[PDB]
């Protein structure tokens, strides 16, 4: 002891083979004993050569959400250059997880950023809209190249202006355009891009983009 | 028990390793930036009341370090703390705004909550009966005081600038004031 | 658009009443593949019961992936066409009819910065 | 057989166990659905029967009182009691059942004399002794219905 | 306990049986029993069925009948009006009867259930944490009685046979250290495990009446059936199984679970020490044998002399064979008046303070105080009717009423909702 | 007045916010939780305090209220009422029991009745009755 | 114990068709469209119409006896867009949610090596 | 895929369960206490109506269940269940022992009509959409013989 | 066994 010194455990736990025979109840009825008390699917998705390296370095952030939250069995086939996905019957619980994972990988395959691709998994009402400039207008040679430049704009600005206003993502893969977002939102984006293809000056489209954005917030 | 400004509490006991004082247990106030300014202890009932420089105090039970309560009296530092003999009333004092508060942590009630003028009192006026007096400061805030109690019943902050004068009507129900802000 | 505001159409005046579930009279039929394929079982099909059933069955063409028939993912990327030729006791005896590959690959193989070579031959 | 089981409305005589009559009296204290009640096997003196006998006496008293208030509007209740044993008096003297002992009627039936015979030694396996005894009875006695008694069903089936 | 057993009918009954022999035609009646057996072991008039009952079991029946009161009820033959009241109070203490005397749903379950109400509470609470086989094995053991042949009756206290006696008795204690009937339970299904051929060798090592032993197997097979009939909607469909008759050790937590289900069985038959409720009133020290240690029942009334209320532990009880300081709250099957100096007690198990409150909570014997005020004793109040509060619970007789003698429990966090002006405890918080 | 001042990985978002305007047109379109955490917040506060000190069944006053009614003399009772703090006076008064036969309430009323007869401590006795009705 | 079907999906910009047939394709099992499950013509191409149509066939499909299908998604193709739209994607999800087993997915949109002139013209269309 | 039991007198849904696969065949015994559920997965579920619990779970049929027939008598021990799928294949399930008692495959099309009767020996009527009717005799022992096959000349929806 |  210091030289300066003067001079039961109550418990917390508390109370709150079927038989091959039958018995006939007073109404003559039969009374019996109680009886003894997600399928394996696969999605194959191909990755193009140009996405192999973006896939490789980003893969550390791709498989965790697939394997943990969606409880899916992941793999990629080096022989076929494809991302390999399957449903585990004993662990997978959501029937729509498998398609959701396949859709997410496609977004990365199409060229979208990984974080944007995660939105497909996080949300259930996101779709990817795809079309070709040839579908809009018959442009060739320098006219086609200028149309691509007009969509992107200086430093890719015009793409971002549509992007922020219409609340989507746009991947401009040469003459192939892919738009990711809500069904209404992608259509809103799709109108801006088609106008640019046809010859609309960008700064003019920038004005309309402000208008629709003003409507987006008030709704 | 020893306490430092950093927010660490050490429990010292005389024990064999022949017998010497050693730190058996260590606690820490994980205040984001607030520093301990004043500390008091009540051995009979084992209360630790600490006032931090941020202007908030915590009530703790030792040696278990159980946070009985945490409250903030403002942004100014808590300068002084004192504990009642029985240990049911805890008084706090901050010098910057001249604040004093007596707290009954037992019933979570305020025995006293009084704060003086930040500025000098520019004018005074008694109620016609003399039961109450009203004071006006350079801050622009009016305070109503009771003579018998000597305590501030209510305060008014509407005036933006210094209130120059205060006066009662003959009847006494009403009080009028004029301020440098340009309003009566 | 089945809505009320949707305007009436001329065709809506006359509507045959649905008095038969067509599949009450349908009968299932099991398809088998030629011996050259490892997995002979390739599913089943349905036809109206003979008043004959065999007539509609003959000339029927079924397309399937080779992987199902060979049980190897090394043939997940190829497709075969089989045509019905003979019927025996709910079993269909089929013969090879054609082969084709999936569209996604033909886009996959075709890449920039090389030459595409295609040759065609008609032979018996 | 059961209280949850419901008799038809047309039938105007009811057979039931004393337990069910107890239940019927729980739903309706007046028991106005029954102008009269019979009691059997009072000598058995079953608790549900004795609990029944007491509760009936209360209800008969009420139905008498309802009869006293006005005959035609309120239905009267009449109690008929039977017992194999001649000792039914004990029911009569009890004040709680009724203040003054009601009239008791006795009917004597014709019973032919019975000879009585005891086996000199009782058998532990009463079933085994009885069966051998019944075998001897058939071997010797003339054809007539034989009444055997046995406490345990599974012994009866055996 | 009441059980249905083959027994001699009345003489008047036998005469009626002979009567039917003659009604159709004059004939001889045979009787397996001898005439001099008939005179001795028969009653002239069958003793009334009502007397054959447990009185508490009669009380349960009228409660199914919804009869307001037994004294109100008109009957041919009287049970004692006071004894009838004790049963009502007993049912209230068990929880079958509300304070308004209306039969609780737990009570209604019993009027369906044949055996007596006290044995019924154990079985309603038995089906917890897979402890159902244990309680029935306990209950069957309790009904049969004590199989153990005590050393004093054997006369062994030869000394080696005491050692063999002690070893079998040490073997018995392993299931529970302080509990006699849990220990008795430990023997019931221990013999179920040992093979049939070695039974006669098992009993002789343990000095157990194998004839007594085998009944608990049959009773268990029976009691398990009646319970399974009542628990399961398909009452008849349930089948008794040997595998279910086999059971595993109760876990150490389950042992406390067993302690509560016993206390539910016998809520009234419980006694605290004398000294705990009245410290320093009677000298108590470790050197005193456990027989010398006094206890007081809560149900027992306060008496002018404390020693009359004092009741003591049986020497044949295991807790005395331990020779350690007894546990504070004891539970007993029965108090044996034998012993002028000391009233004997056989205890099923030690009952703990807080768990005892739960059974007391299930019963109406418990009384709650008003919330206490102190550091950390503040009470939360979500709605005008409900609060969480620390309340000191007093079992049985309150401090105010000195007629009876109850012990006070330590306060515990509890949730109370106002009902008719006082706030019913919803759960031990 | 004195009281002091006060995501899911799979986001379940639908409707116009996610561009699914079609669902809105076709007609397809938490307080009970908040009370739940309030029950939990009440629950954890009780597990927060686990004082085990022994306390008496009856408080000092309620004992006197019983003893006085037995003796019909509340003078000791009225004396201690004057001594209680304004809170402590209220700490009790709702704590008075409300079953039939309402003995304590009847007992407490007679206290104020006897107190008024004394013609002393008038204001305190009057305000006590007011709190009773409250 | 596993009968296979073929769930042919045609996702047009103004409508989506969900069609289930036998492996040969000769016998139609269930054909449903966005229009019959919607109240206005503009939501025919909406994804919401697609889930209703996909669910309707799935319930019909289970009644028939078929428990798995092979999906052959396609767009209008020809001189118009080649990639299936959101409706076709949405219908595919509903079929998975319906619980029917999915065998294989393939895009069978008509692709012309050489194509006729488009309806839009030179200045373009889709304004 | 939710089985719901509705009590007419009470006017309420007494019980509700989940079945494994969609079922379009429902059979009730004459005694009005047992109900059998025939799912498209070939699984058979027997339910006690008044108790509302699963009594039997037979999974022997490969094809979809098409016909379910309860045979039973009050105060007997000879209760049996007959099941016929879409493959022209019938089994006689024995409730008391919970085994498959007999197996029949002679029908080719879906079996839509089942019926059992006592022969003063049990006779089973099996009929399917293959325009034929089969008559069997059987006992609880390993006896099951085909007596006659009658060409009825119509698609047997029920017999 | 544990009970022996």
């Amino acid at each position: 002891v210091a030289p300066t010194a003067l001079k039961d455990d109550d418990d917390d736990v508390l109370l709150d083979h079927e038989s091959k025979t039958v018995v006939v109840d007073d109404q003559g009825k039969p009374r019996f004993t109680s009886a003894s008390k997600i399928k394996f699917e696969s999605r194959k998705i191909m990755v193009p050569p140009h996405r192999m390296t973006p896939l490789r370095n980003s893969w550390t952030k791709i498989y965790p959400p697939l394997v943990e939250h969606l409880k899916l069995q992941v793999r990629m086939n080096l022989k076929t250059k494809s991302v390999e996905l399957r449903t585990n019957p004993k662990f997978t619980t959501d029937p729509g997880a498998l398609q959701k994972g396949a859709d997410f990988i496609k977004a990365f395959t199409l060229g979208f950023d990984l974080d944007d691709s995660i939105a497909l998994l996080r949300l259930d009402d996101l779709y990817i809209e795809t079309f070709e400039v040839k579908d809009v207008k018959t442009l060739t040679g320098d006219h086609l190249s200028r149309a691509i430049g007009r969509i992107a704009g200086k430093d890719g600005k015009t793409k971002f202006a549509i992007e922020n206003a219409t609340r989507t993502r746009i991947v401009l893969a040469d003459s192939k355009i892919h738009i990711l977002g809500g069904f209404t939102h992608i259509r809103m984006a799709r109108e801006s891009v088609v106008s640019l293809i046809l010859g609309s000056p960008p700064g003019k489209v920038y004005g309309n983009l402000r208008t629709v954005a003003s409507r987006l917030k008030e709704r | 028990y020893t306490v430092s400004k950093d927010g660490a509490v050490f429990v010292w006991e005389f024990t064999k390793r022949k017998y010497s004082w050693r730190i058996t247990k260590k606690h820490f106030f994980y205040a984001n930036q607030a520093k301990v300014k004043c500390v008091t202890f009540h051995p009979a009932t084992r209360l630790l009341a600490v006032g931090f420089t941020s202007g908030e105090f915590r009530l703790y039970d030792l040696p278990d370090f159980t946070l009985i309560q945490q409250l903030s009296m403002g942004q100014n530092p808590v300068n002084t703390v004192s504990v009642n003999q029985t240990g049911e009333w805890l008084a706090f004092g901050s010098s910057k705004l001249g604040q004093l508060l007596v707290y009954e942590w037992q019933s979570e009630s305020y025995i006293l909550k009084q704060q003086g003028h930040f500025d000098s009192t520019n004018s005074l006026a008694y109620s016609p009966d003399g039961s109450r007096v009203v004071t006006a400061s350079e801050d622009g805030k009016i305070k109503v005081w009771d003579i018998t109690s000597g305590f501030c019943l209510a305060t008014f902050e509407e005036h933006t600038s210094s209130v120059t004068a205060v006066q009662f009507a003959k009847r006494g129900q009403v009080m009028f004031s004029s301020s440098l802000d340009g309003t009566v | 658009a089945v809505g009320k505001n949707k305007r009436l159409s001329k065709g809506k005046k006359g509507q045959k009443k649905r008095v038969v579930d067509p599949f009450t009279r349908k009968e299932w039929f099991d398809i088998k593949a030629p011996s050259t394929f490892e997995n002979r079982n390739v599913g089943k099909t349905l036809v109206n019961k003979s008043t004959s059933a065999s007539d509609a069955l003959k000339g029927r063409v079924v397309e399937v992936c080779l992987a199902d028939l060979q049980g190897s993912e090394d043939h997940s990327f190829r497709k075969i066409k089989l045509r019905v030729d003979e019927v025996q006791g709910k079993n269909l005896l089929t013969n090879f009819h054609g082969m084709d590959f999936t569209t996604d690959k033909l886009r996959s193989m075709v890449r920039k910065w090389q030459t595409l070579i295609e040759a065609n031959v008609t032979v018996k | 057989i059961r209280f949850d089981s419901t008799a038809k409305e047309d039938t105007k005589v009811k057979f039931m166990t004393d337990g069910v009559l107890l239940r019927e009296m729980m739903h309706d204290f007046k028991l106005t659905k029954y102008s009269s009640i019979i009691i059997d096997e009072a000598h058995e003196r079953n608790i549900n029967t004795d609990i029944l006998i007491g509760m009936l006496s209360r209800c008969v008293r009420l139905r008498a009182k309802l009869h006293k208030e006005n005959p035609i509007e309120h239905k009267k209740l009449k109690l008929i009691i039977m017992s194999a044993t001649l000792r039914v008096s004990d029911f009569s003297e009890n004040k709680t059942l009724f203040p003054i002992a009601p009239p008791v009627l006795q009917v004597d039936a014709r019973q032919f004399p019975v000879s009585i015979h005891f086996n000199r030694r009782t058998a532990f396996n009463y079933t085994d002794e009885a069966f051998r005894k019944t075998c001897k009875i058939h071997q010797k006695l003339p054809p007539g219905a034989i009444l055997v008694f046995l406490t345990g069903q599974q012994e009866i089936t055996h | 306990v009441q059980s249905f057993e083959v027994g001699w009918v009345s003489k008047a009954s036998a005469n009626q049986r002979s009567g039917r022999a003659g009604r159709t035609g004059p004939g001889h009646c045979y009787r397996l029993y001898s005439s001099a057996v008939f005179e001795h072991d028969f009653e002239q008039f069958s003793k009334p069925e009502i007397l054959r009952m447990p009185v508490e079991s009669i009380v349960l029946q009228m409660k199914s009948m919804a009869i307001h009161n037994i004294i109100n009820f008109p009957f041919p033959t009287p049970p004692d009006r006071v004894a009838l009241s004790k049963a009502i109070q007993l049912l209230q203490y068990l929880g079958a009867l509300d304070n308004k005397e209306m039969i609780t749903e737990d009570g209604k379950k019993m009027s369906l259930f044949p055996l007596s109400p006290r044995f019924s509470k154990m079985l309603l609470v038995s089906d917890e944490k897979a402890c159902l086989p244990y309680i029935v094995a306990i209950v069957s053991a309790l009904s049969v009685g004590d199989p153990f042949i005590n050393e004093f009756e054997l006369g062994i206290n030869k000394k080696e046979l005491r050692s063999k006696f002690y070893k079998s008795r040490s073997q018995f204690s392993k299931l529970d250290k302080f509990s006699d009937v849990f220990r008795l339970l430990s023997v019931v299904s221990a013999m179920d495990y040992v093979p049939k051929e070695q039974k006669e060798i098992f009993m002789k090592k343990n000095f157990l009446r194998g004839k007594l032993m085998e009944e608990i197997v049959k009773l268990r097979k029976q009691l398990m059936y009646i319970i399974k009939s009542n628990t399961s909607k398909e009452n008849i469909a349930v089948v008794i199984r040997n595998e279910d008759l086999k059971s595993d050790i109760p876990s150490v937590i389950q042992i406390k679970l067993l302690k509560q289900m016993i206390c539910a069985g016998f809520v009234d038959h419980v006694a605290v020490r004398a000294d705990v409720l009245f410290p320093d009133d009677a000298k108590i020290t470790n050197r005193t044998s456990i027989i010398n240690i006094p206890y007081i029942p809560v149900l027992a009334t306060r008496t002018p002399n404390i020693e009359d209320c004092f009741v003591y532990i049986h020497p044949t009880s295991i807790l005395n064979n331990l020779g350690e300081m007894p546990p504070k709250y004891m539970l007993y099957y029965s108090l044996h008046l034998g012993g002028n100096n000391k009233t004997r007690m056989n205890t099923l198990c030690d009952i703990a303070s807080t768990p005892l409150a739960n059974i007391a909570r299930k019963g109406l014997l418990l009384t709650y105080s008003k919330p206490l005020t102190g550091q950390g004793l503040k009470t939360v109040n979500l709605s005008p009717t409900e609060r969480y509060c620390y309340v000191v619970p007093r079992f049985g007789s309150t401090v105010d009423n000195d007629l009876k003698i109850g012990w006070d429990l330590n306060p515990i966090a509890v949730h109370q909702k106002k009902q008719k002006g006082q706030w019913t405890v919803i759960k031990f918080i | 007045r004195s009281k002091p001042k006060e995501l899911p990985f799979f986001l379940q978002l639908s409707g116009e916010k996610v561009g699914d305007e079609a669902s809105v047109r076709e007609g397809i379109a938490h307080r009970r939780d908040q009370e739940a955490q309030k029950k939990l917040d009440a629950e954890e506060q009780m597990n927060k305090f686990k004082v085990t000190g022994r306390l008496g069944f009856e408080s000092h006053f309620t004992k006197q209220l019983r003893e006085g009614s037995q003796s019909k003399d509340y003078s000791s009772l009225l004396a201690t009422l004057i001594n209680f703090s304004p809170a402590a006076v209220d700490l009790e008064i709702r704590s008075l029991n409300s079953f039939e036969p309402f003995d304590e309430i009847v007992w407490f009323i007679d206290a104020l009745t006897q107190g008024l007869k004394s013609n002393k401590n008038f204001e305190l006795y009057e305000t006590f009755m007011s709190l009773l009705f409250k | 114990s596993q009968v296979f079907g073929v769930a042919r999906i045609y996702a047009s910009f103004n409508d989506t068709f969900v069609h289930v047939t036998d492996l040969s394709g000769k016998e139609t099992i269930a054909r449903v469209t966005g229009g019959m499950k919607v109240k206005a013509d503009r939501d025919e191409s909406s994804p919401y119409a697609a889930m209703l149509a996909a669910q309707d066939v799935a319930a019909k499909c289970k009644e028939v006896g078929i428990t798995a299908v092979h999906v052959k998604i396609r767009a209008t193709g020809g001189t118009r867009t080649k990639t299936p739209g959101p409706g076709g994607q949405a219908a595919l999800r509903a079929l998975a949610r319906s619980g029917l087993r999915i065998g294989r997915i393939e895009d069978v949109t008509p692709v012309p090596s050489d194509s006729t002139r488009k309806k839009g013209g030179r200045r373009g269309r889709r304004l | 895929q939710l089985l719901k039991i509705f009590h007419l007198k009470t006017g309420k849904v007494v019980r509700s369960m989940k079945i494994s696969s969609p079922s379009y065949i429902l059979d009730a015994d004459s005694t009005s206490t047992l109900l059998a559920v025939g799912g498209t997965d070939g699984s058979i579920i027997v339910v006690d109506i008044e108790n509302g619990y699963i009594t039997h779970s037979f999974k022997g049929h490969g094809g979809t269940i098409s016909s379910l027939k309860f045979y039973g008598q009050l105060n007997s021990k000879i209760w049996l269940l007959a099941s016929g799928d879409t493959n022209g294949m019938v089994k006689v399930w024995d409730l008391v022992k919970r085994k498959c008692l007999h197996t029949l495959q002679e029908h080719t099309s879906a079996v839509r009509g089942l019926d059992i009767i006592e022969v003063p020996s049990l006779n089973l009527l099996s009929g399917g959409r293959d325009d034929i009717i089969n008559l069997w005799d059987f006992n609880m022992k390993k006896k099951c013989k085909l007596l006659k096959t009658l060409p009825v000349n119509q698609q047997v929806e029920s017999c | 066994n544990p009970w022996l």
